[PDB]
């Protein structure tokens, strides 16, 4: 049978040195600015330590600017500010 | 009291403005029972030994 | 994340990361501005210091957090934890379905049993109680069951 | 030795440079002048440099771009500009026709009038870059043609450059030197195609830049020399004055940026000061640069050092309150009431709340609370965002409630009610659309719903669901 | 969500724009109210009970 592709049970954790490319793997974007939040509307400043574009939407299944707020549109990256609409839990992951 | 000494001594002042009592902070008071009240609460400062 | 009184709260990693980012950018700019060597060197050194403070603080000058004397907790300290040596899976963890109270005698007991306070048993088995309740049909829906034991 | 802290590293590394003698300041500034203006003259000697300015101004009077983008000032108004530019075009059209031993006099003047223009930094840089890029192309063809002889067809570089220099376009060096009956001569018959196809672009550049390859190299090369001189002198100046930067940065110390940060942004300030300075105005460079450094410092500070960045003017506006807060401090007894400040300011008086709120820096999530333990404040922040389990239970059940109750309605009543809402289906459907998929539209469909609800209103279909609303 | 959309549609319940923040008696403790205090911000209109 084919070995596997994606999530299944696991064993045997390995640890080793990181490579620039291996680092660029887990990274879904580069934070270019020290900014965090807008200071008025507490929404994340794009390309900052807190960012919806790079990391994740503030509220579940709702894009930042709000073009797609519906649970229907999920695997869609927004045109305005690219934020794919998915659980805010992925802001703990990415 | 703020004294401004005229430069080139003997020391004597051009003007010394003696300001009236200037309020710096308020300080806690001790009850007849030997307690202090910080916020609506009786508090005690334990004597230190060193 | 927010807090009462409109105030905020945040990890020290943000202070650190912020420093590293800022200095890095400043270095890029100084490169484009063709700054003299002494400056680009000083900057590179500072960046090394910052990155260090981020990874593990205290092998270096021990940076302090914004408007606070206490040294900012670095990533190494995020891992190591504290209270001797444990990371969250040893020293302890908070656990659901549990309780406690003062203990009493109960000589009438049999060695295989113990007196459990009524309210306690109510609160502990609350999820099971819901289930049985609407299992027999004494409750319309789970909500109603909650209202029943409430 | 090095005490490891970068403060001392920089402190000593800089203290190795001597203070500039009052003569040396003028000497260095002079060197600067020599260099820069040299690169400028190098720009003016480029034909395409002039042509570009013309081609852009054509777009300026064509409303395809503004003047502010193409220039700021001449050496010294839209009409005055509209004429002065026509002067440039004039000197161009005269210098252009003499390109036939006479021209050497007028091409001097074309440069002068071009020098009368103060360009925009973006534009000037665009020109410089363009020049050196052209030279990169020239080099492309030069190295290409070179590697087809010495590296491939095996000819000495000694004999290669012999007839190569001075033409590098025509066949005087190529076709006339292949027949020479030399050892490296008869070897060139194989690559004769490639080189000859390569000469095309080489002769083409001469038509574009309007220069012979010879001249082309010389001009921007001399320019490079000039730029090098400039950066060298400038750097010398900056390195000389670092002590000043440090001295200034010491004032801004606890504002929330480290000593090294302050002296760095300030150092950038000093760099800028060395960029914009004119010694001809007799202004002391010290006191002149002081402003620039203090400027970069303040700007940087208020711009970054906060976790939550606040717009520039805002910080100032806060300070303005922090001012009058003090005068009334002991004078007023306790202090001026939260609503009695901004009367002294000019503004709606409400700003105090918001400004005084968003301002205060967030508390470290690691701030240890009582017990001194690892009980740090962050471990006490509860998650409200995640739904409690007792909820998801009820939702899981409401699925079953709505489904069971939708099992009792008729076929088209179930379909219409599920369709009207988003029940177990992607999005929902407009009441106009619900009939579009039913072939029976308008009021009819909107009726079946209104009746359906009625059926689910009374204590048969309405019972199980009733409890769900508390 | 659609389930609650249908639910609110059928039972005609306008979802309030406000959540209950009221201070409830701690669960399990029972006593008699002796005293009530109201501290109003300076400048905010005093309510009836105040
Ligand atoms: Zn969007």
């Amino acid at each position: 049978l084919k070995a596997q592709t994606k999530t299944e049970e696991f064993d045997a954790i390995k640890i080793a040195l990181a490579s620039p490319d291996m680092i660029r793997s887990w990274s879904f974007g580069e934070v270019k600015k020290p900014e965090t939040i807008n200071y008025r509307t507490f929404k994340p400043e794009r390309d900052g330590l807190f960012c919806a574009r790079i990391f994740g939407p503030v509220k579940d299944y709702e894009c930042l600017c709000g073009k797609y707020k519906r649970l229907k549109h999920r695997g869609v990256i927004c045109e305005k500010c690219g934020v794919e609409v998915t659980q805010t839990k992925v802001r703990r992951e990415r | 009291r703020l004294v401004i000494y005229e430069r080139e001594a003997p020391e004597g002042t051009v003007k010394d403005i003696k300001e009236q009592e200037v309020y710096m902070g308020e300080i806690p008071l001790m009850t007849d029972n030997g307690t202090f009240v910080i916020n609506g609460t009786e508090r005690v400062i334990v004597s230190q030994l060193h | 994340v927010p807090l009462d009184g409109g105030r905020f709260a945040t990890s020290d990693l943000n202070d650190l990361y912020r420093r590293v980012i800022n200095r890095n950018n400043r270095l890029k700019r100084l490169l484009d501005l063709a700054a003299p060597d002494i400056i680009v060197r000083n900057e590179k050194r500072m960046l090394q210091e910052a990155v260090d403070a981020l990874l593990d603080n205290g092998r270096r000058g021990r940076a302090i957090t914004g408007s606070n004397k206490r040294p900012l907790k670095s990533l190494a300290d995020m891992i190591k934890g504290k209270q001797g040596r444990f990371r969250q899976n040893l020293l302890g963890k908070r656990v659901d379905y549990s309780g406690r109270s003062v203990i009493t005698v109960g000589p009438y007991l049999r060695l295989h049993q113990c007196g459990l306070p009524k309210k306690m048993a109510l609160e502990l088995f609350k999820p099971f109680i819901y289930g049985k309740l609407e299992l027999r049909g004494l409750a319309t829906t789970i909500k109603a069951a909650k209202k029943m034991v409430e | 030795g090095r005490t490891t802290d970068p403060v001392r590293m920089y402190m000593r590394e800089m203290g190795t440079v001597e203070l500039l003698t009052r003569e040396g300041e003028i000497d260095i500034a002079k060197r600067i002048e020599d260099g820069i203006n040299q690169v400028q003259c190098s720009v003016a000697e480029y034909p395409e440099a002039i042509t570009y300015l013309l081609e852009q101004y054509d777009r300026v009077e064509a409303e395809e771009a503004r003047l502010s983008d193409l220039i700021t000032g001449f050496v010294d108004d839209p009409e005055l500009a509209r004429e002065k530019f026509a002067e440039l075009r004039a000197q161009y059209v005269v210098t252009r026709d003499t390109i036939k031993a006479t021209a050497q006099e007028e091409i001097l003047k074309l440069s002068e009038v071009f020098k009368q223009f103060r360009l925009v930094p973006k534009q000037f840089d665009y020109l410089v870059n363009s020049m050196r890029v052209m030279m990169d192309r020239v080099r492309t063809q030069e190295r290409l043609i070179m590697k087809l002889c010495v590296e491939q067809c095996k000819m000495p570089k000694k004999n290669f450059i012999t007839l190569f220099t001075g033409n590098e376009t025509s066949d005087t060096w190529f076709n006339a030197a292949i027949a020479m009956n030399k050892p490296w001569s008869e070897k060139l018959h194989d690559v004769s195609e490639e080189v000859h196809r390569a000469l095309q672009k080489l002769q083409q550049i001469e038509e574009e830049t309007g220069l012979t390859i010879e001249q082309v190299k010389d001009i921007n090369r001399r320019m490079s020399i000039g730029e090098a001189k400039a950066r060298r002198a400038k750097k010398e100046m900056v390195e000389a004055n670092l002590r000043l930067v440090i001295s200034i940065a010491k004032k801004y110390t606890n504002r929330g940026l480290q000593f090294l940060d302050l002296i760095q942004e300030g150092n950038i300030g000093l760099m800028k000061a060395v960029d914009k300075f004119e010694y001809r105005r007799g202004y002391k460079f010290s006191t002149y640069a002081t402003w620039w450094i203090r400027q970069a410092i303040t700007r940087s500070i208020a711009d970054q050092a906060r976790t939550i960045r606040i717009p520039v003017h805002m910080i100032e506006t806060i300070n303005k309150l922090n001012r009058i807060s003090r005068q009334m401090l002991q004078e007023m007894g306790r202090e001026p009431t939260p609503e009695e400040l901004a009367e002294r300011m000019l503004m709606p008086e409400d700003k105090i709340r918001k400004v005084l709120k968003i301002a205060k820096e967030p508390i470290s999530m690691e701030t240890p609370i009582g017990d001194d333990e690892d009980s740090h404040l962050g471990d006490f922040i509860e998650d409200t965002t995640l739904e409690l389990p007792l909820d998801s239970a009820t939702t899981e059940s409401l699925r079953a409630a709505t489904h069971d109750v939708l099992a009792g309605l008729t076929a088209r009543e179930a379909k219409v009610l599920r369709m009207r809402f988003g029940i177990d289906m992607n999005t929902d459907y407009t009441l106009e659309e619900v009939g579009k998929q039913f072939d029976v539209t308008r009021e009819r469909i909107r009726q079946i719903e209104a009746k359906a609800l009625r059926k689910l209103r009374h204590p048969s279909r309405s019972e199980v669901l009733r409890s769900f609303l508390d | 969500t659609p389930e609650e959309k249908l639910l609110r549609a059928i039972f005609g319940e306008k979802a309030s724009d406000v959540k209950d923040s009221s201070l409830r008696v701690p669960n399990g403790v029972s006593g008699t109210v002796i005293d009530v205090q109201v501290f109003t911000r300076d400048g905010v209109e005093k309510d009836k009970r105040a």
